[PDB]
RNA sequence: GGAUGCGCCUUGAAAAGCCUGCGAAACACGCAGCUGGUGAAUGACAGCUAUGGCGCAUCC
C-alpha cells in the first residue's frame, strides 16, 4: 500500500502568512495528488489536483507543487477563514489514501473572554439532577483554566468542558463547562461560581449565583 | 435543470457484527459513467478511504481494513451507489462520505463533489432521547448570553438552531460531550443585546433523529 | 435566441511490454488519414485533413 505522509501535523499562522504544507509519498505516484480542505464535521473540499493545478472557484492564494515524491500545499497568505485540516491524497494505484491531515489553526491577538454563569432550571432540578454551566464566551488563545466552587470549596471530578471550533471571521474560541451535581448536594449549599483564568485577564474573574 | 447532488442515507446505530447499508442517492449526471468512492471519517481522526467503483467497468476496490466484509455496488435505474457492510465492528464507527472522482478533463482524479456524510455508530447500547433544559439570562460586556442545554441522549447526531433558523448571528453550539453514563450532552448558546429580553422571543429547536425527538423550547428570563 | 470570426481538444510509438492524450474512462472497452521529425528500443513530437465536442470575441 502506498503510505502519504504529511509535515507538519499541525501549525499556527497568523493572517497573511505565507503557510506551506508537505506531503510526501511512500512509493511514486506521478503527480496523482490531490489537496482537499475540510471544516470541521463538513465533507472536505478539492483544493489542488493533478499535483499543481488549482480547481476552479478556488482561491488563487492557494497553489500545490511537486518535487519527486514531495508535494506541497502552499497558502499564499492566509485568511481567517482558511482555518481547517488539509488533506493530500494519492490516486495513482488503488487503494487510494489519503494522508493524515494537517490542521491549520489562526494565530491573533490576546482576546479576553465573557463569562457568563447558568443556574440549573427548576425543570432538571424535578429530575434530581442540576447542571451548572459556566460561557467563556470569544477568547483567545484557547488555554484556559475553569475551576468551580461550591460554598467556596474547590470542586474536581465533577466538571466537563467542550470548546467551540475557530470563529471564521475573528478567529476567537468559546468554551462551555458543566458542574453535574446531584439534586441533593445542589440544595445543600448556596454559592456557585466559576473562576476563569486566562492570558487575556489581568486577574481571574468570577461570575456566581446565590440559589434561590 | 438538476444540479449535481450526493444525497447520503442509512446511517444510525447498529448492534456490532451485524450489517447495515448506506445509499448515496446521486443527481445531476449519470451514476454507471462516473466514479464513486466512499471515505470514513472516525471521530477526531483523519480521512480514511474505503472503497470505489468504476464508470463503464463497474470495477470494484476496497481498503485492506475493509475488504471482504464491505461491498460497494451501484443501481443505474435508481442512480444510487450503496456500500453494504457486514460483521460490521466498534472501529467501523464513522461519518461516512460518498464522493464523485470528478471529470478527467476538469480535475483529474480528484473528488469534486460529496455528499454530507452521515454517521454510523456501531454499539451495544440503546438509543435514548435528549432532554432540553432552559439556560435562562441572569439578571445582572454590554450583552446578554442566553440558551438551552441539550442532556442525555444517544447515540450522536443532535441538531440545534434558534428561531427556526432566522437567528444565527451570536450562536455556539457546542461539541457534544460524553458522560460518565455513556450519554452525551451539549449546550447551545447565543448573545443578544439585553434591551430585547423582554420584547424578542428565543426559541431553541432541538432535533435528535435516531429517537424522533424535535423539541422546541422557548427561553425567557426568571422571576425572582 | 440568431449570424460570423478566432482559438483549443479530438494522442503519441512502432512486435511485445511499459508510460501517456481523448472518449464522463486509474481496470475493461474505443479512438480515421497526410507531410516532416524521432526510435537500432526510444513517448518526441511539429503542422494539418476529417469527424465529434468546448471556450472567447464581434455583429443583429
Ligand atoms: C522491432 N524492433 C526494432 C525496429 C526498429 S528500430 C529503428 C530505428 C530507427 C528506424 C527504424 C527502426 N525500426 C523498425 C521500423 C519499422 S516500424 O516499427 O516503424 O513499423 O528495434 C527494436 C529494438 C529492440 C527490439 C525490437 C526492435
Amino acid at each position: 500500500d502506498i503510505q502519504m505522509t504529511q509535515s507538519p501535523s499541525s501549525l499556527s499562522a497568523s493572517v497573511g502568512d505565507r503557510v506551506t504544507i508537505t506531503c510526501r509519498a511512500s512509493q511514486s505516484v506521478s503527480s496523482a495528488v490531490a489537496w482537499y480542505q475540510q471544516k470541521p464535521g463538513k465533507a472536505p473540499k478539492l483544493l489542488i489536483y493533478s499535483a499543481s493545478s488549482l480547481y476552479s472557484g478556488v482561491p488563487s492564494r492557494f497553489s500545490g507543487s511537486r518535487s519527486g515524491t514531495d508535494f506541497t500545499l502552499t497558502i499564499s497568505s492566509l485568511q481567517p477563514e482558511d482555518f481547517a485540516t488539509y488533506y493530500c491524497q494519492q490516486s495513482y494505484s488503488f487503494p487510494s489514501t489519503f494522508g493524515q491531515g494537517t490542521k491549520v489553526e489562526i494565530k491573533r491577538t490576546v482576546a479576553a473572554p465573557s463569562v457568563f454563569i447558568f443556574p440549573p432550571s427548576d425543570e432538571q432540578l424535578k429530575s434530581g439532577t442540576a447542571s451548572v454551566v459556566c460561557l467563556l464566551n470569544n477568547f483567545y488563545p484557547r488555554e484556559a483554566k475553569v475551576q468551580w466552587k461550591v460554598d467556596n470549596a474547590l470542586q474536581s471530578g465533577n466538571s466537563q468542558e467542550s470548546v467551540t471550533e475557530q470563529d471564521s471571521k475573528d478567529s476567537t474560541y468559546s468554551l462551555s463547562s458543566t458542574l453535574t451535581l446531584s439534586k441533593a448536594d445542589y440544595e445543600k449549599h448556596k454559592v456557585y461560581a466559576c473562576e476563569v483564568t486566562h492570558q487575556g485577564l489581568s486577574s481571574p474573574v468570577t461570575k456566581s449565583f446565590n440559589r434561590g | 435543470i438538476s444540479e449535481v447532488q450526493l444525497v447520503e442515507s442509512g446511517g444510525g446505530l447498529v448492534q456490532p457484527g451485524g450489517s447495515l447499508r448506506l445509499s448515496c442517492a446521486a443527481s445531476g449526471f449519470y451514476i454507471s459513467y462516473s466514479s464513486i468512492h466512499w471515505v470514513r471519517q472516525a471521530p477526531g481522526k483523519g480521512l480514511e478511504w474505503v472503497a470505489s467503483i468504476s464508470p463503464y467497468s463497474g470495477s470494484t476496490y476496497y481498503a485492506d481494513s475493509v475488504k471482504g466484509r464491505f461491498t460497494i455496488s451501484a443501481d443505474t435505474s435508481k442512480n444510487t451507489a450503496y456500500l453494504q457492510m457486514n460483521s460490521l465492528r466498534a472501529e467501523d464507527t464513522a461519518v461516512y462520505y460518498c464522493a464523485r472522482q470528478g471529470y478527467r478533463r476538469r480535475s483529474g482524479r480528484g473528488f469534486d463533489y460529496w455528499g454530507q456524510g452521515t454517521l454510523v455508530t456501531v454499539s451495544s447500547a440503546s438509543t435514548k432521547g435528549p432532554s432540553v433544559f432552559p439556560l435562562a439570562p441572569s439578571s445582572k460586556g454590554g450583552t446578554a448570553a442566553l440558551g438551552c442545554l441539550v442532556k442525555d441522549y444517544f447515540p450522536e447526531p443532535v441538531t440545534v438552531s434558534w428561531n427556526s433558523g432566522a437567528l444565527t448571528s451570536g450562536v455556539h453550539t457546542f461539541p457534544a460531550v460524553l458522560q460518565s453514563s455513556g450519554l452525551y450532552s451539549l449546550s447551545s448558546v447565543v448573545t443578544v443585546p439585553s434591551s430585547s429580553l423582554g420584547t424578542q422571543t428565543y426559541i431553541c429547536n432541538v432535533n435528535h433523529k435516531p429517537s424522533n425527538t424535535k423539541v422546541d423550547k422557548k427561553v425567557e428570563p426568571k422571576s425572582c
